[PDB]
This record gives structure tokens, C-alpha cells and sequence, in this order.
């Protein structure tokens, strides 16, 4: 049916990872809190943990949106502030200490009626690129590498008077620029722990459905 | 013959910073090191090493992997098996960086099982090279094949991958060299019943920097 | 200056490519250096020789399912394997990787080949038949109605592995294994060999509209 | 200027409605297809190869006619994906759909959608089989939208949504008459011989020209 | 910089020629070929020749209402078929196909040739007058008040086909076909023939502001 | 005197892709079939056939479209009909691509009625050609009129029109091949009834690739 | 069917009014 070819636009490294998911849920529930913290990480979701492991050593810049709603739905006005932590420095406690008022911290003030917000984060490692595997010891001090730290957002509502909202806010995730460097095959087994490949070895799924004998072609 | 790795053929520094200073050793530390052979029979499943690992209290380079914490070099695996034209079976020689050992049971694993030492640790889960990573798609990476009608020999060279440009030789790991029996062994009987795998390693172009003790 | 204002005001569209603003100005990344690999696009993963699991009966476990079995108690003509041409179906190209990146990609073309090759002893010898199938019937029946298609002779004293090439898949095609002559060893030597299967593909093989997979079931 | 084949389909207009009704489903599915209307279906029938590009637009109100602030989720499927089942499944949750997000009392979205088809152009008769299965082209599948509104609390909104399109760098190739019959089904051309239509009125005789 | 905003700020203005964003980037379109045809715009189909309802009276049924009936019982003289010349008003016109594509695009002008052809045996032979009127008046009532119009005289022997060029109809014509000698057989012919009618459209054929049809009726 | 299709003149593959190949048949293909001659006659209604479905199971081109499963050619049809001068009435000739029989009575059409075979098929609404498409608008396509008082010939040749720059020649069916009656006949009570039609077919420049069984 | 496969050579009596056929070496068992 198909006899032409295709080209070769689409099947190159800087579009296999170029367009946009969800990555994380926060929720704020202010009455009690007042605030959600939330860390940086890009293994969240199975989905994109399964393409990311396909190489060891990346390079790339990303890009957020924070996509909010009520519960309801019926948006009032407010105004919100997504905070940014670069590692090193103490996070939040509570929702009125002295972690949201310095300079090292770049804030974002934006409202609900508004558009959604959008920010870019730069290269953030010591090293020359990430890792996803890392062999040795820098028994829980096994494998946790220090070189992955990427810093949190700690959403907050600005008021002085402690609104009753309850919100929800999607975080969304793309990448620029990447660069990947070497190879490896892509995993079958299902995830167990978040940071560690386990894999509960007592049952092992297979990689073929099985089928009658080794004569007939026909599944 | 010889099989390259990803085409590199290790070199020295690229003129890196906060070198002024690091030195060079001689042909003390270029030599042939010859680990223990193992014994492969029929009901074997494998083996495996790590690097710089199984190179430590040995030697000249033991005696200078441990008093220095800026470390670079690349190794020349060469391979070797010896059997008759009476046996059969397939091996498989792989080089691939970043070698974890997962662990198993729904948990770390212990110590002297990620640091297997001299004498090289086996598996337990062969096909899924305890990584939850199938066999089927596991010759992307540096491999070659040694089968026992054929062939006796099977050389790599491995060049310097690592993300920083000196790391130490005594935590971190480059990398790990795992030997698979794809095939089953079986023989006529009255003739050997085990046959022996041998190694051999020479660094390339190993640098050392700053001193302790 | 006067302007208007389009439709597409306020729109947050994904797949995107317009920029944004950096949260810390004036700051560099830390220089890069020179590091082997280097993909620049994923084509060059799929064109790397890959082991295919053929035989994926009950029976079989672990390790094995690898291996296809040849015996020295056939007679002739009596269809030692068989298997289906088709990357992404499922069943025998699903452990492979060709099979594994043509879950994402909705259409995809191009020529396979595949290699076979042998884990005999030495001394042994004797002829096989790798036949073809087109994609319009189904396979043969007989060693004659196999030998008017596209097949190769491969023996065992000269060479010891030998390859195939398919010509132009699409998004249905069936290779077989026959018998040429029985299995023929020298006393003292076991009677029994495997022979693994490998695939890849060519180099005029393309893809098209990205999709997200179906293997990995769960979330979180 | 104006008698041009680009100028003949360039104009806009309406090819669908659809209806929300959370409380209770909470979405709605909308295949794509330009054979909505018997007017945009009596010209597009003039031709038998087209090849064009499409860009649509969203335009939603509620049930009484006040327009709350809310958020919407208009999504898109490439044909061979699944569609959506649920309004909180995990197919909303995808990279390879493409997902716009947008408020209700912003003005309307917008968004193209390039020519999307294996053979080289689109195909409006197909002789052969790939009974029911005569005259089904599985090469005119395009894809879906999928409208849902985005809450956790689950809104009592009642709301319709109309789909307008516009075609773009039309390049037809061979030409065939206009149908004249009306139409039963869908995608099939029957046309209940038991009483045919005429081309023209009668009149008296053929000695009077005057109608 | 500074900007200000005119009136037309968020209207969605339907015929519009702005642009959008593309939902797909990166994407390529499976590449166009060579295929015949090739419409570069809708007035090379008005000028191909179509067959033209005349006999739409009660009786005349099926596919027989395309023909026009000569007999050998007439006299002379006695006004065989008329029709107006009106492509777009109800009638005669409403079959063919310039007389649809005038039901859209609102004002029309142009020219319009006419083309007969006969249908009989080799043998007979009978000459007609085909006489064009003025949009002015009514049709002409004798022989004598149409010859001094337009006329054509068109015979059997020599020609088996005549044209007719009607000059610039706009947005009222009426040509006839009178009998000059009645139709003259050899023993053993029958005496009955019919004539069918063709129409077109010639080269200055121009149209104007877009406008949706009336004769499909219902939706959905 | 002969009509030529869209002016095209067909030719071979303009170096398509996925074709290392393909064969190009000699002249034991090329040459005149004629298929049976029908009869014409008072109360008749009209003909049509398919290509190239009715040269199947016919002659070497048989042999040919059910042992491949990519195909492309050019047709040159040559409709040819005898009759005295004491008859009348006329035919039209008319090659309709991508011709679709819809179905009657408010239900899908049968097998024999789509895929007629070498005797070809009848029509039941010559009026609006089984389609719902009006005969006084059917001479956009390329026609050629038979008039019993002038000519006795019509020559069409036909490129290959389809999307796909190769597609089968089972399942899928390129165009047709319509003739109707559009005048009555009468003629003279005394001499012959029927008036028979016969068709003429010869491949231009067929291609044929990739083989079965 | 069977024999307009053959070596057919079609006449008819409008143009021509007397055709020819080659039959190539026969020897010392072929039908027309």
C-alpha cells in the first residue's frame, strides 16, 4: 500500500522528547497549611521515566506552566506566587517565615484570571551533565547521587486575611536543546521503588505472549 | 579481530584546568595483569566484575590507585577461553557503563554484592541481567561474540567514559564486564567436564594526580 | 502604533515553540567537554544487530526461550521454524529492539534483514533451506513449494553464519526453516545444537507521526 | 479573481455542535469529518482527489447565555490512538496529544491541522474491499477532539460547543458531475429508486416557450 | 514599546485570511505526485459540452425526455420546439451544468453556443431553419417573421451537425426550430427520428459574488 | 478521430522508491484480447464493465494480477460496432474513473453486482447511471459519441489515474467502462432484430512487482 | 475463450473482403 518513503525530521533526538506533558499535582487547601511544596524531579510519571532511561549522560533546559482551577470551577480573582528554590538553600516552613522574603529567590506574582504562567530554568549540575545511574557509595547511601538536585517551587497564596480557596494546580513539563550520549536498552520490568530499580524477582513477566508450538506461524 | 569501542582511542587531559603537575607513570604499570580463571560447566549462569574494582591491592597500580584521588585511564580487555573440538556452547563478552545491581524481593543489596573484588561475582536472574533489562536488546553496547566452533579470542578496547573528567578510583565505578553462556554446554561423556575462562588487562594511558599520606 | 487582536489571545497551546523568560539572568552553564556516543538521532539505534526470541512456547523458560531447537532424529523436509515478519505485532519481534521503538511511531517502512547463526561443534555438517514467503499467501507446505520462492542455501562446513534480506515491510509475510539433510555428527559428540535468530533493519527505514506506548501499563 | 479553486472552498462556516452536560458523562467525542452537511457534502462531491490543509474554532456558550470564568480542555487525537472513556482516565494525560487549554471569556481558539494522510491525497470513492465492509477507505481517518472541562468538584455547567472550518492551499484534480438525488445514509450514495426526482418542472407542451 | 488598541480587538470575523499555529510541528506531508487532471479553476468545466433537457412535458418519461421528436406526418411550417435561453431561471437549462453553477455566484454574463445533432438513418433527408430571437420581443409566429431574424438553415445530406452562437445574455431569448420540408424516407425506413440538444459556455464567461445553492433542500 | 484522455500519454515509473526490480513484460502481454459481443436490441438499457477486473483469469495477463501484488498499466479500448444503413439510433462511450454502484430501494449491493465478471453487468436506472448522478451532466468525462449514420469506431486511450503510485489488481478497480443507448432503436419491419457490440482491449505499458506462491 | 488466445486474426466484412493466414512449418496435427 505504502510504497514511498518518509523524511527524516521527526525521528531525530532534539523532537523525540520536544513536546509537552503533565509531570506533577499540588494541591493548597488554605482555611491548615496555606502552602504545597513540591520538588523537581522528572521522574514522576512512568511514562516519561521510560523514554529518559533509554540514555545515561543528558544536557537540556526546560520550561514550566502552572495550569490552576478551583474546585468548583468558578475562578475569582486572587493573586498567587510561584517561589523557586536553587539548591542549597533552606525551604518554607510556614506560610508567613522569613524564606519569602529574600533576593536569592526568584518570585512570580500572577493571578487567576489570567493566562497561565511561564518560566524557563537554565543548566543546574557541578557536573557536565546529569546521570541517571551512578555505581558506589558517595545501605540507604546507595546510589542517591548529589548532582540531581534541582530546587522546589512552594506555591502560596498572598492574602492577610486567610481565604477559605482550595485549589489544585498541574505543573507541565518541555525540554530544549538536549543533547544525549550514550545508549542503553529500554526496561520490561514494572517499577517498584521511585529511585531504584527493584524489581521483585519472585515473579518475572515475560517479554512474548506465548502461542501453540514452534510450527505454526499463524498467532 | 579486535573490536573498537564507540571509535575513540583513548588519549591524556585535553589540557584541563587546576593542573598548575599531574604525573605519568612508566612501563612499571603497563604490564599484562592476569586475573583467576574460572570454571564454566552445564549448570552455570555468569559473571560479572566492576573497574576500576577488581584492580585495587594488586600490584604497582594497587599502590597507586589508593594514595591518589584524581584518577583516568582506559583498559584493554583481552579475552580468552581454551576447549576442545569436541564441545559446544556460545559465550558473550559485554562492555557496559554504569553497571547497577538492582537488588530483588519486592531491600539494598549488601556490600560485597555491588563490590564483587578479584574474584568476580555471578547472577541469579540471568535474563534479566539483574537490572530489569531484557538479554534481547542487550548488544546496543560494545559486544563480541566468542563461540567455541569458531573463534578463541575476543579483544575490546574500552576508552575513558565518565561525565567529570577525574573522578576517584575507589567509590565511583566506570564500568563492569559481564560474560554470559547464551548457550547451554554439552559434551559426549568421557572427555573434560569443565572448561576454563581466563582475562587479561592492561591499562592504556592511566594519569594520577594529587597525593595523600 | 494602533494593532489588533486575533483569535488566539490567551490560548496556552502544547506543542510549542515560541520561548520564554530565564528565572536567573546572567548565570552560565558549566562548560561542556568531549564524551563518546554522541546519538544525534535514534535511527542509528535501530540498525544494531539485536537477538530475536523465537521460541516462546509453554515449555520454554528463562534463558532458553532464546535458542531454536535442532535435532538429530529428523528425517528430511519436516519444518524445523517458523515465524511471522511483522515488527510491532505481537508475538516473536516483541523482545527485540526494532520491535520496542515501533510502539511509538504509527507508521513506520523500510527493509529488514536478518542473520541467523550456529552453535555446533566442529566436526558436524549438514545443509539448511531459508525460505521467504511474499506477504499476499500464507507459507508453504511442502520442501518444493518453498524452493520455487526466495531461498538461500546455507550449509555448516564453509560458513557458519548466514544472512537474509527482506525487502520492503509495511504497516503478512512469513520466513520458514526447512530440513535439507538429517544432523550428521562423528560418534562421541551429542547429537543435539541451537541456532539463534538475530534481526535489524536497513538503512532506508523511516518513521512518522509520534504516539505514546502501550506496554508500560501503570502511573506513579 | 473570485471563479478560482482556492477561492471556491476559502470561506467559513459551521460543520458541527455538540453538547457537554456535566452534573452525568462529563465530555464529549466529535469525529472529524467535513461530510456533516449536505451543503459543504454537494460541492466537496464535485472532485474525486483533494489535498488541503484545515484550521477550525471553538466557539462555546452556556445554556441561559451568562458566561462564568472557567477552563476548558480541547485535546486532539492523531488517528491510532485510543479515545477517551472517562472524563479522568489516563488518556488525558498523554504527550502525543495535543492539549489547549482556554478560558471562556477570552475569544475563541484557534488551531491547524497539517494533511494527514498515508496515500499522496484524499480519496471521496473507493471501488473494492479492503458486505459491510464495501466502500470503507481506512484512509480518511483524521482524528477526534475530545471536549472536557477541567475541575475536581465536578460543575453543573450545560454547555454547547460548534466547530467552524476553513480550508487552505486546495489543489483538486479530476472533475465529476454535481449529484442531484437526495440522500439517505451517511457515507453510502443510495438513493430509494422507488421515486426519482426529475432534473426539471414540467410545463404545458414543447409549442410554448413561455414557462 | 508602546501600543494602542483599535476598535477590533477580539473579533472572530469569519472570511478571514490570517493565519494560526500549526498543532503538529515538525511534521511533513506525505510528498505530492504527478496525477492527471488538474483543475486550475472552475470555468474550464462550464466549457465543456453537456446534454440539454428540452421535452420536459408530462408524458415523456425516463430517459426519453432528453430527445426531441421529428415526425414525417407534418406539413411545413408548423414549429417543431422552442425554449428559452436562460441559463439559471427554471426550466430548460436546469439539467445541464452551466445552468448549476449559475445557481451560485449571483450575476453572470457571457456568451453561449448552441449545438444540435441528428439521429436518423443514412438514407433520409430533410432541411430545418433554426432561428434566434432578439431578447427584446416574443417568439416569432410564421416562417416568414423568423427568417428575417437570425436564421441557420441546416439540412441532412451534407452536414450532420449544426451550431448556433447566441451573443451576451446577462442576469429574454427565445430560439425556435421551424419545419422547411417535411421529413422525406425511402419505402421501408421508419419515418421518426429524434434530435438532441448540447450546450456550453464560451471563452468571455464571467461570474461575480459567491452565494449558496437552493435546489438541495434538506440538512443533515 | 481517436480521443485521448486528459492528454497524458502514459508512461513507466518515474524511479519510484521501494524498488531495490520491478518486471517489464514482453509482447506475449500486449496483445488485442476481445472480449464477447453482446446484442443490442429495441427494449435494451445499457452495459458497463470494470478494469482490470475483467481481464482476470484470462490469458497471460490472468497469470500475471494473481501472482503479484503491485500493478500499473495503461488501457486502450477500441469499441467498435456493425450495422446496415436501414437502422438508427445512437450509443455513447464513456470511461468513467472511480465508477461505485450504490444500491436501490431505501441494503448494500452483492457481490456479482459490483465485480461483474467478462459478461458484463446491467444496469436498472439508466437515467441516473446507479449513482444519483443526472446523464444530462455525464460529458465532463472523456466520451466519444457512436452514431450510426457517420462513424462505427471510438478509440479511447486511458492513463493510469490513481492516487497510489502502485496499487492491486484484485481488490481495488481502477475505472469502468459504461455504454448507453441514449437514442431508441427502430428500424424497418423485415430485416435483423439484434445488432450486436463488440469491445477490444490491449495493455499499454504494464508494470507488474513483487510475487506470490 | 480458448482460441482467441490462439493466433486469431479478426475479419470482418465492412473494409476487407478477403483475408490471409500464415501458418508457419508444418512437417511431414494442426487444426484451423
Amino acid at each position: 500500500c505504502v510504497v514511498n518513503r518518509n523524511g527524516v525530521l521527526e525521528t531525530t533526538i532534539n523532537h523525540f522528547f520536544s513536546r509537552s506533558g503533565l509531570v506533577g499535582v499540588v494541591n493548597l487547601t488554605d482555611g491548615t497549611t496555606g502552602y504545597a511544596t513540591w520538588d523537581i524531579d522528572i521522574m514522576g510519571f512512568v511514562q516519561l521515566r521510560r523514554k529518559c532511561e533509554m540514555f545515561t549522560y543528558m544536557r537540556f533546559n526546560a520550561e514550566f506552566t502552572f495550569v490552576t482551577t478551583t474546585e468548583n470551577g468558578g475562578a475569582r480573582p486572587y493573586m498567587l506566587q510561584y517561589m523557586y528554590v536553587p539548591p542549597g538553600a533552606p525551604k518554607p516552613t510556614g506560610r508567613d517565615a522569613f524564606q519569602w522574603q529574600t533576593a536569592t529567590n526568584p518570585s512570580v506574582f500572577v493571578k487567576l484570571t489570567d493566562p497561565p504562567a511561564q518560566v524557563s530554568v537554565p543548566f543546574m549540575s557541578p557536573a557536565s551533565a546529569y546521570q541517571w545511574f551512578y555505581d558506589g557509595y558517595p545501605n540507604t547511601t546507595y546510589g542517591l547521587c548529589p548532582n540531581n538536585m534541582m530546587g522546589t517551587f512552594a506555591v502560596r497564596v498572598v492574602s492577610r486575611e486567610a481565604s477559605q480557596l482550595k485549589l489544585q494546580t498541574r505543573v507541565y513539563m518541555k525540554l530544549k536543546h538536549v543533547r544525549a550520549w550514550v545508549p542503553r536498552p529500554i526496561r520490561s520490568q514494572p517499577y517498584l521503588l521511585k529511585n531504584f530499580p527493584n524489581y521483585d524477582s519472585s515473579k518475572i513477566t515475560n517479554s512474548a505472549r506465548d502461542r501453540s508450538s514452534i510450527k505454526q506461524a499463524n498467532m | 579481530n579486535i573490536v573498537l569501542a564507540y571509535g575513540e582511542w583513548p588519549e591524556y587531559c585535553p589540557d584541563t584546568d587546576a593542573t598548575a603537575k599531574p604525573t605519568r607513570p612508566d612501563v612499571s604499570v603497563n604490564r599484562f595483569y592476569t586475573l583467576d580463571s574460572k570454571m564454566w560447566q552445564e549448570n552455570s549462569t555468569g559473571w560479572y566484575w566492576k573497574f576500576p574494582d577488581v584492580l585495587n591491592k594488586t600490584g604497582v597500580f594497587g599502590q597507586n590507585a589508593q594514595f591518589h584521588y584524581l584518577y583516568r585511564s582506559g583498559f584493554c580487555l583481552h579475552v580468552q577461553c581454551n576447549a576442545s573440538k569436541f564441545h559446544q556452547g556460545a559465550l558473550l563478552v559485554a562492555v557496559i557503563p554504569e553497571f547497577v545491581i538492582a537488588g530483588r524481593g519486592s531491600p539494598h543489596p549488601g556490600f560485597t554484592t555491588t563490590f564483587p573484588g578479584t574474584t568476580g561475582a555471578t547472577f541469579y536472574d540471568p535474563y534479566v541481567l539483574d537490572s530489569g533489562v531484557p538479554l534481547s536488546q542487550a548488544l546496543i553496547y560494545p559486544h563480541q561474540w566468542i563461540n567455541l566452533r569458531t573463534n578463541n579470542c575476543a579483544t575490546v578496547i574500552v576508552p575513558y567514559i565518565n561525565a567529570v573528567p577525574f573522578d576517584s578510583a575507589i567509590n565511583h565505578s566506570n564500568f563492569g564486564l559481564i560474560v554470559i553462556p547464551v548457550s547451554p554446554l554439552k559434551y559426549s561423556s568421557g572427555a573434560t567436564t569443565a572448561i576454563p575462562i581466563t582475562i587479561t588487562i592492561a591499562p592504556l594511558n592511566s594519569e594520577f594526580g594529587g597525593l595523600r599520606q | 502604533i494602533p494593532a489588533e487582536l486575533r483569535p488566539g489571545t490567551n490560548q496556552f497551546l502544547t506543542t510549542d515553540d515560541g520561548t520564554a523568560a530565564p528565572i536567573l539572568p546572567g548565570f552560565t552553564p558549566t562548560p561542556t567537554i568531549h564524551i563518546p556516543g554522541e546519538v544525534h538521532s535514534l535511527l542509528e539505534l535501530c540498525r544494531v544487530e539485536t537477538i530475536l526470541e523465537v521460541n516462546n512456547t509453554t515449555e520454554a523458560t528463562g534463558l532458553t526461550r532464546l535458542l531454536i531447537p535442532v535435532s538429530s532424529q529428523n528425517k528430511a523436509d519436516e519444518l524445523c521454524a517458523a515465524f511471522m515478519v511483522d515488527p510491532g505485532r505481537i508475538g516473536p519481534w516483541q523482545s527485540t529492539l526494532v520491535g520496542q521503538i515501533c510502539r511509538y511511531y504509527t507508521q513506520w517502512s523500510g527493509s529488514l534483514k536478518v542473520t541467523f547463526m550456529f552453535t555446533g561443534s566442529f566436526m558436524a555438517t549438514g545443509k539448511m533451506l531459508v525460505a521467504y514467503s511474499p506477504p499476499g499467501s500464507a507459507q508453504p507446505a511442502n520442501r518444493e513449494t518453498a524452493m520455487l520462492g526466495t531461498h538461500v542455501i546455507w550449509d555448516f562446513g564453509l560458513q557458519s553464519s548466514v544472512s537474509l534480506v527482506i525487502p520492503w515491510i509495511s504497516n503478512a509475510g512469513v520466513v520458514t526453516l526447512w530440513y535439507q539433510t538429517n544432523y550428521v555428527v562423528p560418534p562421541e559428540t551429542p547429537g543435539e545444537a541451537y541456532i539463534i535468530a538475530m534481526g535489524a533493519a536497513q538503512d532506508n527505514f523511516t518513521l512518522k507521526i509520534c504516539k505514546d506506548t502501550d506496554e508500560v501499563t501503570q502511573q506513579a
